[PDB]
């Protein structure tokens, strides 16, 4: 699997991107799903964000886990769920109000999928 | 009062009427989880019971979970057969009772649109409890 | 031969074990009503299990379970949605309860598609409210009813 | 997996769960019969959950039951169900093998798999009966 | 029910056909299917026979059980696996080879059937 | 149509293996569904049987009719009337209880059979 | 697969029971659906029989190949074509008239078969 | 009751009473015959409309109808129907049990019932056949 | 006509068109094989084409085959199709005649007639695998 | 995209091929003959692709196969069997070869309501093949 | 919603970046299908990207994610309003035509996760 | 057994024996490939008529395939449409190509029905593609392009 | 179409990430399915990434193919085979193992797509 | 001649027929605001009847009806408010609900033919616009209910 | 977003606007009446828009319908009459249709869904209102048909 996360600059974080990404993973192992060395994510700080059309020092923090389709609606919601907590957890605050968590599960065409170990 | 509620409802009572049994084999601590789970569960029948009117589990509920989830994997190293203890095999009972009573909300949320919150928090709970049950038999012996 | 009644049966069969387990936790009257219950079942299993052809349950069977239900609720006045099980011996009539209720279901299914066990049906819904008020009873005995938060 | 095959595959769970707590019930003897049987149950799941992919029983292990099956036939000559608290979890195994067994036929009718399987529940069941039945007469 | 086993005339046996006889209805009846008078079965040597086209010595023993219709698969097939197992323990060896033991289960239709005692 | 009559040795009968099969041929021409010509019976004594498990002495009488498909249920259990008719009247005894007499009607696949006159 | 050669006594053959037994596995093999060690084939001769029911000197030549069901009609129906072949060849003559012979081919229930090699 | 069922029985209702018409055109022994036959049909209604709960008519009965059309068979050698008055009515009956037949076939597919019954029903036909060939053959 | 009965009697054509390509590479006797097959075929087009109503090949022209298919098994001992252009030719007719052989299939399945051309279509299909391997096998 | 239309397009260019291969059999004057039906059929291609969106033959051009087929049919005395020569082999190949294409289109034809002209025009071909073929064998024999 | 634009680095817009996407939440809005606090957009530059095989080539690439459960006209609307937005929002770049595309895409609802802090 | 399954396994076959006959008119270098191709198709073959039991083809037979594609690209740039068979051997190649493209269509039906065989319609694809090149390639040599009206 | 190509930083790749877009580029065109100024393809370097949750240091390179839906499975898997061969040949290492090469082919709406040229 | 193509065309002729009546009770402006519209329905009506022969409307007809919605969004600054506060406001809720019955049956169109996308973003948006020109005149009247 | 549900409330939509049209050619107790409909049929469409998860109107509102359908009834004595007497009425027996249109689809709601029954009991009672009102102005001036 696969999974970006995204937090726009202003968004000030208890712990650093490296230890966000190991708890996330952590997390995802947690479901019984995957095996180890399958699971695969990266974080991005976004340095052009608007949020909204309002005036507001906003921040926002978000998610998406790709995952070869296969799963039912449980694992997928539940997977969803769990990184949701953990990124949730991560929020130390930034803007000048709450900060939107979001956590998207996209599924990936399996047939057409290629993997290669070079 | 569609016969897939009402399966779902159902099982989801056998759930808790098993659990409602474990507990009085189990410790002081897990007594207060499996109890905790109960209403949990009151909750989703709630939800089902009323085709998503009434409000289900928060997803704070799947969090805690989750929590336990991470925390008994430390004392489990991840094939054994079923029931090493008598403790143990109640709650083995529980986790396949459990994914009976998730087989039914499935069948729910994919024809109704409803319970998907109440599904990841069974897959969860079942998760949960095969590790209780391996935790109890490595706290035996 | 039909699905239906082979699940029927089954899960009635299902039924009357769970019950068989629980009669050895409960006391001598309890146990003498339990057991009564399992020779219904087995009248109930008889007739689902041959069509309707052999004679299920009287209408008697049905006024019996009534007559204790109306007994038991002189006993319980809850006031409150309570959690399955607040003593082993009740937590047993709990998940007894619960297959009646799914025995309940796979005779409903029988009926609408064979016309045949709604007075079976009858009974298991009595059935289950009974086990309901029983296992409460014990609860109230020991005062041990938990609440739901 | 398919809705059938996860049906079967979960109920087949249960039964060697609901086994794994009665076996705390018999002697040592009827222990070492149940779980040779757990071993059995999860030989199944696997060829049911990999649609038969990979192997499940062999014709042998149906012969060891219908060997025990012979042998408590001996010893046992309608009764309620649950004569003792020990035979009365055999009977609830009993039932829920049956219930497994109905799972594992709509498996082999929708996918041709399973077959030996379903015989071996048919044949678990009624040696659980028999089970069941000596440790009531054993007890009087 | 009707049981036919048929055995190449090369064929050694660990008992005599009529004890094959009665271990096998021993275990028709352990099914718990039918009743004990009603399971009626015979045995037969096959004294003209060709396995093959190999000029090779081979014996074989090959049983066909009759029931009426009705039963399920799971229930065929456990006749089938109970008669394999006594024919195939019965056999102390033949030809120079290994022997096959094979068991069909056949249904006999039951609408048409006619049966009556005298 | 091809019939089979297999009788055990310990069965008494009122007429001879020859008279039976000329009845049995009688009995099927009078259906009005085949040619003279197209019935072949045969009958058979089992030597080596065994009825059920009990030391009790019994006899039996089974008969098989196997016809091409495509006639209706009416047909194939008049068929097997007639027989089991035909054949419940041939008994005169056997062992120390009742004779049980069966027929069964089976159907061979048209489209693949094969039949020559040489 | 079981190959059953049924003829009745009165029937002359070009060849012995064993090489029409030979002959007939070879065709059995030639169509390519078998191993050579699978084929088993028997040969009986029918001592009590009756034909019809006219006063006529007739004989017949019968065969039963019993396979393993999911082979379709073509390949039942090459089988039994082939049988036929092989049979009608073997035919001689017999009784005051020609000679009928027939084939059927069967299938057998393969989800409960079972099999063994000791 | 269902729709094949009072079919069926209404047909079989016909059949008995059109030969109960035709009893008194034959002969004392004809006659006999006719009216044991309406007594068969009468309790194969009973079976047919009670869908299978009660009992048909036994093997005997059909053995009955055989040993008439052996009989029968001795003295009859392409013919129209109805060559004279009485075969005439014979001719009928034959063609109403055909009719019968195929309403009980319907039940026979659709509830697995009535299939004894069914063969009666064709052998019956049969032997009308026979009836009607003999009348004429004794009048030339 | 009926679109399976259009598409195996085309089929069919196709088949016997691509042998009447191939014979034009073999020698002498394997083109007098061919031609018989070819006027096999044409009787084929003939029944199923007609519905069974005009009679198609009989069980001496599958007769024929399974003696011409013994002959060549005794000089036949997994190879890649067309060693030789002329083996080549007789692959492809191998791959028409069971595709042919799935459009009769599809005509037997649904009318009920032409099962001995699909027996002969099948037998058809053997020899002309052994007919490409001994011509490979003479040429090395 | 539809199945029905890429098994006729793909059957189509199954036939030009075939007819691609048979024009190097032939003389000068069936070449050129063969030639335009490779074009006509590149057309007719056009057409069935596009859910006749393009436009496919004219009319001008079942004339064309017909003149042909008058021409050739006072030369053949119409049963023999396919491929008297190597030559005409090649074309009674084509023929089945086009009768197959022709029941792909018919498919389309009644499906989409499209091809009906060009259904036609491979009716017409497949019976100037037939023809062809014929001649061939006599000027040869 | 979140509302991605990426623009290769060769590409002049008529403003900032800012302001683009200031341009494109309001257009969002203007649908009326989405809380104002909800629409999020953010803007990558692409510095190290091809377009075809031969030339200077510049394009501007936008994907808009929603929930799931609106219809075929609200996505195509909402497609069509932002590529409005970003074609008027090119100034130039390139030796050519630049390309301007958007893509509507829906996240699955059921599964989806949200909370705030 | 399956019908889509016996349909595709039998066009398959037909593919690889046309290729058989093919690769007698074209010379050494794409003789080799052409048996390369067979081979493939047999382990192709193997895997549908096993209905994914047995390992097909592997993505390096698809990159082998496109290796080649893009060789033989840079020999063909054709400003129109071509009639198939400008020579005796391109034709040869023109009729395999739409083989492999009935090939193709009765795999992806397959692929539908079952979840097997993705790739192997991806090679199937592939190969077309190839076959066609070959063709013009051979067209190239010979100075037999002939552009379509 | 668009080609989005992630790869981590600690990877080694055999070329500039400017001519291994070229290089798929080149595959995709090769596709047939393309026009040549159609195909638009970026390359991203991730410098906050973890693979897994043990401490092995890791190399991985994602690619993720945008097309408008439309085209057959086969088309789709093709794609990714030839995306795949072109970024498994152009890693030269990273990490202390393997390195896992993975790609993606999704759809976008074709109906609901805008596109506009300026 | 589908029915849902017939139904399709014949709304949206039933759309254009009420636009055509309600421009007679509104200012100037926003008349040749709706004859821009009348002609943009006729050019969806031909790609629609002809099942997609025929192009229908581009991506430059929605933009300038969004350029609208955002020009007239500024003056309206609602509550929910009662349909038709004035005679002339009234008229364009009617056509507002019109171009709302006509885009459900272009969407069964869209679904089963695959054609018509852009004619059903152009009827959601036109059914926003006509609701922004009726709460500006009744604004303007002072006549919001 | 089910296709009977925007259907429904999209008929209903269209209902309400052209009563909101219709009410600016009646008299003043006739406006107000039309408004109050107004407000039910937005209650109504609240309801349904929401599956039944909101309350729709009440049966006091029915109880409010038939008063009036009794009080203009004892006005009315009518043979049958052709639609639109007068300028007035016409646009009545407009809303009376339409009403009808709208409870046509509701009834589709109503047999699928299980709920919107005392919606469609209103919208049959207030097609018979509406057919009186048309009846009442017609009267007065005199315009019969
Ligand atoms: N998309």
């Amino acid at each position: 699997p696969h999974l970006v996360i995204e937090a726009t600059a202003n968004l000030r974080l208890e712990t650093s991107p490296g230890e966000l990404l190991e708890q996330a993973n952590k997390a995802l192992f947690a479901s019984g799903q995957f095996g180890e060395a399958d699971i695969k994510s990266r974080f991005v700080t976004l340095e052009a964000y608007r949020q909204g059309t309002a005036a507001v020092e906003r921040a926002y923090l978000h998610a998406c886990l790709s995952i070869l389709d296969g799963r039912d609606i449980a694992t997928r919601t539940l997977l969803g769920a769990s990184l949701c907590a953990v990124l949730a957890e991560a929020v130390a605050g930034g803007g000048e109000e709450g900060v939107q968590v979001s956590v998207e599960v996209r599924e990936m065409e399996r047939l057409s999928y290629a993997k290669r170990v070079v | 009062k569609d016969s897939p509620i009402i399966e779902a409802n159902g099982t989801l009572d056998e759930l808790t009427s098993f659990i409602g049994e474990a507990k009085h084999y189990v410790d002081e601590e897990m007594k207060g989880i499996l109890e905790e789970i109960q209403n949990d569960i009151y909750k989703i029948m709630g939800e089902i019971g009323s085709k998503g009117k009434i409000e289900g589990i928060s997803e704070e509920r799947i969090a805690w979970l989750l929590k336990l989830i991470l925390r008994y994997m430390e004392m489990v190293n991840l094939f054994v057969l079923p029931g090493g203890t008598l403790e143990s095999a109640k709650l083995d009972v529980c986790r396949t009772i459990a994914r009976r009573a998730l087989r039914k909300v499935l069948t729910v949320t994919r024809e109704f649109g409803i319970g998907a919150e109440a599904a990841a928090y069974l897959l969860a709970l079942s998760d949960l409890l095969f590790l209780l049950a391996r935790v109890i038999e490595i706290e035996k012996n």
